[PDB]
């Protein structure tokens, strides 16, 4: 109710204060203002959410000012708050509030403090802009707004250059996706004139009576934009390297904020993807092949942050399938559950790595149940939901609904993909906690007790469970394509996923409960290391994407260390100076040759006159 | 009416600063600030008082104010000053850049300082005269006399006669590369007037009657190449741009503000105003060569920017990448593309001026020019690198800056007219990011132990921060709210495009 810009201005304005109070403020006042910006954002979001319930799920639009206006090119700062956008706002202004409230305690004790609460507010503000935008332009401001903020937070620690160098590969890769995204934007203005989503929805079939061949180029290249920003095969590079930053920024980037931009673009243009069915099924095709890639790389390396990261890649592509199977509201339901567990799962790991005191390993710790069971119950709750366990979990309803929709689509390969994904999620569910928290503690992890993080831990504990699954997100305000329902086989698919999850959990527990010598043998077997090296390269994709253009780019830069065309158009000066030196040497000073010059001028003048 | 006065205040101020040099030495700084204030007052008065939102289809001749005066009556050479809408944007930009030039030269007393400022006002007044020029000879005379006083700036003030590298390479290439092509376009002017004199029978040097002169095909093409050569050595185009990095890396950064922010404007001004309307079919034939040179310029400037190790040559090689978008914009048949070029062009000046002021500011803080020698100065400087981060951010297409809307409406209009050369062109944004981050990481990110001299750093005065704060806030308003100046330029851009469309 005329309060949409307060979900953008109040964070953004707070950033400006912390961008110029470069450490001159104290700890406490900086901490309060940084959390209070996002806190006011959540409160204003809640007011418009309960008023949206009082609106009868009727959308509310607010134009602030027209951005630019040429007589055929009309772009305005239009904000649309409908059911899909309200849910995507709900995730951000809750999760960013919870993640940032933890950062009020995690950040203290070290420098770069006002700096970090400056760039987090900008990061949040850019994500709110993307999901409330009504024009594809303003939404483009959202895409590279949040990309620059990921650069400022991945490379947050500027002292050592590993994390200071890891951010630019993400920056290069996200701008390749943004070029791919803007390509479809040019094509949509050339073909359909107006970039507003709804006016586009009932203008697309009116303009398309004759020619359709070029719309696949628009939509396929639009798809290339959506996939790159979050995670997918053609551009899956940077999510391992994004873990080099601090724990709270990894949660913000990987859990529900920046990675939930590629989901919002496919979901918002769902009618636009319904104008072409094969580009819609192609999302699921690429989704089905990335669940096969993104899973077991969590098992391979000994970095906990790389574990949580390959799981996020697997889950985002799991969504792309869910959107490719024409189950839109179910996918956002998966997102509503997915934000809760991932953020806590990431955050709890940070608290324990504070207690680890520079371990960064999964094979040298054990018996951590006796250290502190609070983090033990944190991983436990997250693991159950991820594995699709039927015991008081939140997300299992979302997996059950999308597989029901997927088998209502009727693609046996997609259920095979879904079945192997459920088995693969259950494999890396408890293997991490069994290899880390169980064994012997030769290096003590000193647990830290404090109410400042315990209260959000309890809030995240009560939210990530099935109590949070009862909060139905607003999906009746957009009226999307209806997610089809199947009955009778719902119980059959539910028990099938439960058996698959239980078998995977029991196999991980059997890997734990064994001697682990067979695990050591397959971690020492030469074909095992070949596959480990092959999936260190991750189907050679980072290998291919470096060695396809990078050293050619460095080679042409090494060929451009001196500027060629400046030199090759200096040859007039070179020829003139050298020819001038020759003419100076042609002069002698001996007066006989001066008179010979006079005779030889007379000879040539008479000759040149006699040829005329 | 106001136009004779508005081109003469720079010359009057140079006379008075040099007159009062005998009276005092602290006078010309304070004289120069007020005189440029009067220049912007008349320029802003024309913006507000004039009908900037005028008729979009009032023909090719349309001017808010116009001056005529007989200068050499034997050829009809007249002082035909006449101001259009887009010309008025150019005048207000150079008045603001003149204020920055005279503010950066504050607290700079030498053996002679009145000589520096009479030269400073002379070169800025020359650019104003090019911007208000409809008679061809007046345009050419002003084009060539703003080019002589910068030579004295690079020579006697590049360094005070200690090293010979500030004259014999930098300043001399600057002078020759421009003047040979200036003489080329002069004989182009004369060939056009002679074919008009055969057609009608009057010796005229005026733009309105030379606009529609009848010329046979295969003749005006050579004159269009003759105009474009002089218009391609002033703004950096692919074959002839070797003068630009040498000129910017040796002149004082106030002279570099003149050399980058406003001397690069006049060539694309002339491509919009004097080359496109006079030669419609020649430009229609020459268009694809212009598109190929434009895409080559963007990619080439970014690679040479990535490969360079110093800072003045670094920003000097950003400029050649930026102007490729403008050249492709001009050589297309789209109104939106031209209006994108204008906002990109004003933002180009505003995004190069702040960087050059700050690069010169950093050098006089640390007394070291090489970028890779320093690193990690963020813990030492308190306001320089934060403001410098946004200017490097404003260089590429970051929204909320004017450069994004500029380059990106060109791309809309460019894809409207021709697909394949535009889809190549867009990739310069990725390359814009890599040299932008290279500048940022090599200079400011790192450890201060990279250089011994990075351990004792001075403070920053109030007036430099004031003139940096004004540019960053001015550039943000142009990025967020570019409507007022687009409504100003609509009619001038529209009639040029309508003539380029209808005359073919």
């Amino acid at each position: 109710m005329n309060m949409l810009a307060l979900t953008i201005i109040l964070p953004l304005i707070g950033f400006v204060l912390l961008a110029f109070s470069r450490g001159r403020w104290s700890e406490n006042v900086s901490a309060i203002v940084g959390v209070g910006s996002v806190g006011l954002a959540a409160l204003v979001t809640a007011f418009i959410g309960v008023d949206f319930f009082a609106n009868g799920e009727q959308t509310y639009s607010q134009p602030l000012w027209t951005w630019m206006s040429v007589g055929d090119f009309n772009i305005g700062f239009n904000l649309v708050l409908d059911g899909l956008s309200l849910t995507m706002l709900s995730v951000v202004t809750g999760v960013g509030f919870l993640i940032h409230m933890y950062a009020s305690w995690y950040m203290r004790g070290e420098e770069g403090y006002s700096r970090f609460f400056a760039y987090t507010n900008l990061f949040i503000a850019s994500m709110v802009v993307l999901v409330l935008a009504d024009n594809l332009l303003l939404m483009y401001l959202g895409w590279e707004g949040v990309g620059l903020c990921s650069y400022l937070l991945i490379g947050f620690y500027y002292t050592d250059p590993k994390n200071g160098a890891a951010a630019m590969k993400a920056f290069v890769v996200t701008r390749v996706g943004d070029v791919f995204l803007a390509f479809a934007l040019f094509i949509l203005y050339n073909e359909l004139g107006t970039l507003n989503f709804r006016e586009m929805v009932e203008l697309a079939p009116a303009h398309f009576a004759d020619g359709n061949n070029m719309l696949m180029w628009a939509t396929l290249m639009l798809l290339g934009g959506a996939v790159g920003k979050s995670a997918q095969l053609p551009l899956q590079t940077w999510l391992a390297d994004a873990m080099a930053g601090p724990t709270p920024v990894s949660a913000l980037i990987h859990a529900a904020t920046m990675v939930t931009a590629g989901v919002y673009l496919i979901a918002r243009t769902h009618g636009l993807f319904l104008m072409t069915p094969e580009v819609l099924h192609l999302v699921g095709i690429v989704g089905a092949v990335t669940l096969l890639l993104a899973g077991f790389a969590a098992l391979v390396q000994t970095d906990i942050k790389r574990v949580l990261a390959y799981s996020t890649m697997s889950q985002i592509g799991y969504m792309f399938l869910a959107l490719g199977v024409q189950a839109w509201d179910a996918a956002i339901f998966h997102l509503m559950t997915h934000a809760f567990f991932k953020a806590l799962l990431f955050l709890a790991s940070g608290s324990v790595i504070l207690a680890c005191h520079h371990e960064q390993n999964i094979f040298k710790m054990g018996g951590l149940r006796k250290s502190i069971p609070l983090v033990y119950l944190c991983f436990l709750v997250g693991g159950a939901a991820l594995s699709a366990l039927p015991l008081v979990t939140a997300g299992f309803f979302s997996k059950d609904e999308i597989l029901a929709g997927a088998m209502a689509n009727g693609h046996i390969n997609l259920m095979v993909a879904g079945l192997v994904g459920a088995f693969m999620t259950s494999l890396y569910t408890f293997r991490m906690i069994f290899i880390v928290f169980h064994g012997k503690e030769q290096i003590h992890a000193h647990a830290v007790k404090g109410v400042t993080h315990s209260l959000p831990l309890i809030v995240l504990l009560i939210l990530s469970t099935f109590v949070g699954a009862l909060i139905v997100p607003p999906l009746q305000g957009v009226l999307p394509q209806t997610t089809e329902l199947a009955h009778g086989s719902m119980l059959t698919l539910e028990i099938t996923s439960g058996v698959v999850a239980v078998v995977g959990i029991l196999l991980a527990a059997w890997l734990w409960l064994g001697k682990r010598t067979l695990v050591t043998s397959i971690a020492n077997s030469a074909p095992g290391r070949l596959l480990s090296t092959w999936w260190y390269n991750a189907w050679g994709f980072d290998w291919l994407y470096d060695k396809v253009f990078v050293k050619p780019f460095l080679g042409i830069a090494w060929l451009l260390k001196r500027d060629p065309l400046n030199s090759m158009m200096n040859i007039p000066a070179v020829l003139s100076r050298f020819a001038g030196k020759g003419l100076l040497l042609s002069e002698n000073g001996y007066l006989r040759w001066y008179v010979a010059s006079m005779s030889i001028g007379a000879v040539v003048v008479l000759a040149l006159l006699m040829v005329l | 009416m106001l136009l004779p006065w508005l081109i003469l205040i720079p010359f009057i101020g140079g006379f008075l600063c040099w007159q009062t040099e005998r009276f005092g030495v602290k006078v010309p700084r304070w004289i120069a600030l007020i005189t440029m204030g009067l220049t912007l007052a008349l320029s802003l008065q024309l913006w507000l008082q004039g009908g900037y939102s005028l008729t979009q289809s009032a023909g090719i001749p349309q001017w808010q104010s116009e001056f005529d005066m007989p200068w050499i009556p034997r050829f009809g050479i007249s002082i035909h000053l006449a101001i259009d809408g887009l010309s008025l944007l150019m005048v207000v930009l150079t008045g603001l850049l003149g204020v920055l030039a005279v503010l950066c030269s504050w607290k700079e007393i030498e053996k002679y300082q009145g000589f520096f400022h009479l030269n400073l006002m002379w070169i800025l007044g020359g650019v104003i005269g090019v911007f208000l020029a409809i008679d061809m000879f007046l345009f050419f005379f002003f084009w060539e006399m703003m080019l002589v006083p910068m030579y004295f700036l690079i020579a006697l003030w590049g360094h005070k006669a200690s090293d010979g590298k500030t004259r014999i390479t930098a300043a001399t290439k600057f002078f020759i590369y421009t003047q040979a092509s200036g003489l080329v376009m002069l004989i182009a002017i004369l060939a056009l007037v002679f074919v008009h004199y055969n057609a009608t029978g009057v010796w005229t040097f005026n733009y309105e009657e030379l606009l529609n002169t009848p010329m046979s095909s295969g003749v005006e093409y050579l004159l269009m190449l003759g105009f474009f050569i002089a218009f391609a050595v002033k703004m950096p185009v692919v074959p002839l741009h070797g003068w630009l990095p040498d000129a910017h890396s040796q002149a004082p950064t106030a002279g570099s503000v003149d050399l980058a922010g406003i001397l690069l404007k006049t060539a694309a001004y002339g491509l919009l105003r004097f080359s496109l309307p006079l030669f419609p079919n020649a430009s229609a034939e020459f268009a694809p060569i212009a598109m190929w040179l434009g895409v080559i310029g963007i990619f080439y400037g970014a690679w040479m920017a990535f490969a360079q190790t110093d800072i003045k040559r670094l920003i000097a090689y950003t400029s050649v990448s930026h102007m490729g978008f403008v050249l492709i914009a001009i050589y297309t048949g789209s109104q939106l593309a031209y209006q994108g070029a204008v906002i990109q062009m004003i933002a180009h000046g505003l995004s190069a001026a702040g960087l050059f002021i700050l690069c010169g500011q950093l050098y006089e803080r640390i007394h070291t020019r090489d970028m890779r020698m320093m690193g990690g100065l963020w813990s030492k400087m308190k306001w320089l690198p934060a403001l410098s981060l946004f200017f490097a951010v404003a260089t590429l297409g970051m929204p909320g800056t004017g450069n994004f809307v500029g380059e990106f409406m060109i791309l809309f209009g460019s894809f409207q007219v021709v697909p394949v050369i535009t889809v190549i062109s867009t990739f310069g944004l990725v390359f814009a990011s890599v040299y932008s981050l290279a500048m940022l990481h090599r200079a400011y990110f790192g450890k201060a132990k990279s250089q011994i001299a990075s351990q004792e750093l001075p403070g920053m005065s109030l007036r430099e921060l004031f003139m940096i704060l004004l540019l960053v806030v001015l550039l943000v308003l142009l990025g967020f709210y570019p409507q007022p100046i687009l409504d100003t330029s609509h009619s001038a851009i529209g009639n040029i495009q309508q003539w380029f469309v209808n005359s073919v």
